[PDB]
RNA sequence: GUGGGAGAGGGUGGUGGAAUUCCCGGAGUAGCGGUGAAAUGCGCAGAUACCGGGAGGAACGCCGAUGGCGAAGGCAGCCACCUGGUCCACCCGUGACGCUGAGGCGCGAAAGCGUGGGGAGCAAACCGGAUUAGAUACCCGGGUAGUCCACGCCCUAAACGAUGCGCGCUAGGUCUCUGGGUCUCCUGGGGGCCGAAGCUAACGCGUUAAGCGCGCCGCCUGGGGAGUACGGCCGCAAGGC
């Protein structure tokens, strides 16, 4: 009910989980998907396997949708966070351009024990 | 901070003669005038450590060259400390 | 590879508003290159850092970028 | 008093009323704290590396004065109280350190 | 003295972007988070993810080094101001004015104390979830003091180079930081690494001495008892000498 015709795809991808939002090109997002929105429930949602399903998932709805050329960012690290781009290069949407763009601080805030 | 006129014109008003640059009179005011200069950075600052280790380091060696001159002429250190106003 | 100073002129280290030249020392993202990649000394690193946050807090030089093709 | 460089980067949809205005507040800012403007260049329209102030772009204006020391810091304040003017930049003097000689 | 130089040296005020958190709004469903697995937890009052806006605190990515500065503790965004130390060249001035230093005085990471602010993130205590024979721990979710600032205390440490300060003498080679020079190089001054002689119980040190000498200060005399007792002094207390 939309026919946007093009947008993004952004994957935030970590150690306990990977998740798509295919968005619209001025940022408001049209479908997303996960490890979790697919069956896997524990750190099963953190294989590459589960990144490449849930970024099948969004793109098939972004079909639903009318997606065909799409943008890609990705922003963070975990296994499947290029199996999702790699799925998403093959799932039938045309990749504009894939941009990595995991924020990190200019040493701002103090973390937590596991990561010092 | 000391530029190079106020500098020229205490080194002129203290030399022993023409031309003399390192007398202990010249010194003495010297140091006697970054002294001050650092003793009134230290009104204000009062957190300023290091510079106040300076200050006494210059306060030292102030001390020394003034001991050294009433050991070797009492008129002259006379003189330098009533022309200073200083001990 | 090429450093940065063998293919340049002689230009000023010291002028933080010469976006075309400064552009030069950044990477492909915001980041200030390396040593090896820029071909200068230690003082003219020192030197070329601090102009280069100078441009930057100008918004003349990027803080950050984005990375492609990743 | 010694030499400095101010750079002045205000907004650029400015009209010539307007900029006009502004050019010549900061020439009363600088007259009133003691400033001999020893040379001027104005850029104008540049495009910003980052969006200042929600805008893309932003107009550019660089003066080599000569001024007392202790009211650089009040001078700063004085230019940047005013709206339009997005950063103010005050840098002492420095000669041209060269590279590739 | 003159003239140059490098620097996270210190203090004060300003200022920039990234990120976390929170709030407002848009769009958008069903999970997110987390682990070796999990669960507590959060989510239909709409979370997570995405976009825009706002608020606030704390810390400064790349540059960055095996680097620099400081007497030590220690000191990293940028700008301005106030200020300390230091190095080199000139061979200009004073003419032994020097070295060390019991006491004293000052400084002194973190944690801790008092008064008043501040509070994002982290986080003793504590609250829960797991794991286990048990879990008072490691792992997960929360969370206070605190961490931050002003002022006044506290005087400890693997406060380490486990190497007190100063001066002279005793092969070089190699990397480096910073000056000067007639600039394959030389000459100072710092930071490393090999290694002459020599030293050392050995490891190792070796012009940055743990070598050859000199001056002065501090300290040692088997382990446990024990940095305890008593006494004194200091401290609001903790406690310190
Ligand atoms: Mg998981
Ligand atoms: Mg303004
Ligand atoms: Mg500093
Ligand atoms: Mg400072
Ligand atoms: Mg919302
Ligand atoms: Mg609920
Ligand atoms: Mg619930
Ligand atoms: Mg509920
Ligand atoms: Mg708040
Ligand atoms: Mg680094
Ligand atoms: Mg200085
Ligand atoms: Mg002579
Ligand atoms: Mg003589
Ligand atoms: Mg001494
Ligand atoms: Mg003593
Ligand atoms: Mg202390
Ligand atoms: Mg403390
Ligand atoms: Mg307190
Ligand atoms: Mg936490
Ligand atoms: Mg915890
Ligand atoms: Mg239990
Ligand atoms: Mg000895
Ligand atoms: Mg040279
Ligand atoms: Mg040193
Ligand atoms: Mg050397
Ligand atoms: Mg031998
Ligand atoms: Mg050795
Ligand atoms: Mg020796
Ligand atoms: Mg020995
Ligand atoms: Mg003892
Ligand atoms: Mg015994
Ligand atoms: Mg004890
Ligand atoms: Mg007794
Ligand atoms: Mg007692
Ligand atoms: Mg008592
Ligand atoms: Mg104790």
């Amino acid at each position: 009910k939309r026919q946007v015709a093009s947008g993004r795809a952004y994957i935030h991808a970590s150690y306990n989980n990977t998740i798509v939002t295919i968005t619209d090109p001025d940022g408001n997002p049209i479908t997303w998907s996960s490890g979790g929105v697919i069956g896997y429930k524990g750190s099963r949602k953190g294989t590459p396997y589960a990144a490449q399903l849930a970024a099948l998932d969004a793109a098939k709805k972004a079909m639903a949708y009318g997606m065909q050329s799409v943008d890609v960012i990705v922003r963070g690290t975990g296994a499947g966070r290029e199996q999702a781009i790699r799925a998403l290069q093959a799932s039938g949407l045309q990749v504009k351009s894939i941009v990595d763009d995991t924020p990190v601080p200019h040493n701002g805030c103090r973390p937590k024990k596991k990561f010092r | 901070p000391i530029t190079k006129e106020e500098k020229q014109k205490v080194i002129q008003e203290f030399a022993r003669f023409p031309g003399d640059t390192g007398s202990t009179e010249v010194q003495v005011a010297l140091l006697t005038l970054r002294i001050n200069r650092l003793s009134e950075h230290l009104k204000v600052h009062k957190k300023d450590h290091h510079s106040h280790r300076g200050l006494l380091m210059m306060v030292g060696q102030r001390r020394r060259l003034l001991r050294y001159l009433q050991r070797e002429d009492p008129e002259r250190y006379r003189a330098l400390i009533e022309k200073l106003g200083i001990r | 590879k090429a450093k940065v100073k063998a293919t340049l002129g002689e230009f000023d280290l010291r002028d933080y508003r010469n976006v075309e030249v400064l552009k030069r020392f950044l990477s492909e993202t915001g980041k200030i290159l390396p040593r090896r990649r820029t071909g200068l000394s230690a003082k003219e690193q020192r030197i070329l850092a601090k102009t280069i946050k100078r441009a930057r807090i100008l918004g003349l030089l990027p803080f950050t970028e984005k990375l492609v093709r990743k | 008093m010694r030499r400095y460089e101010v750079n002045i980067v205000l907004n650029p949809n400015l009209d010539q009323s307007q900029l006009a205005l502004e050019k010549e507040i900061i020439q009363r800012a600088l007259e009133n704290y003691g400033a001999r403007v020893e040379k001027v260049e104005e850029l104008g329209l540049r495009r910003l590396a980052y969006p200042i102030a929600k805008d893309p772009q932003g107009y550019f204006l660089w003066y080599q004065v000569e001024m007392p020391e202790d009211r650089v810091n009040d001078l700063a304040r004085e230019l940047r109280i005013r709206d339009n003017v997005r950063r103010v930049m005050v840098v002492k003097s420095q000669e041209p350190f060269l590279a590739n000689a």
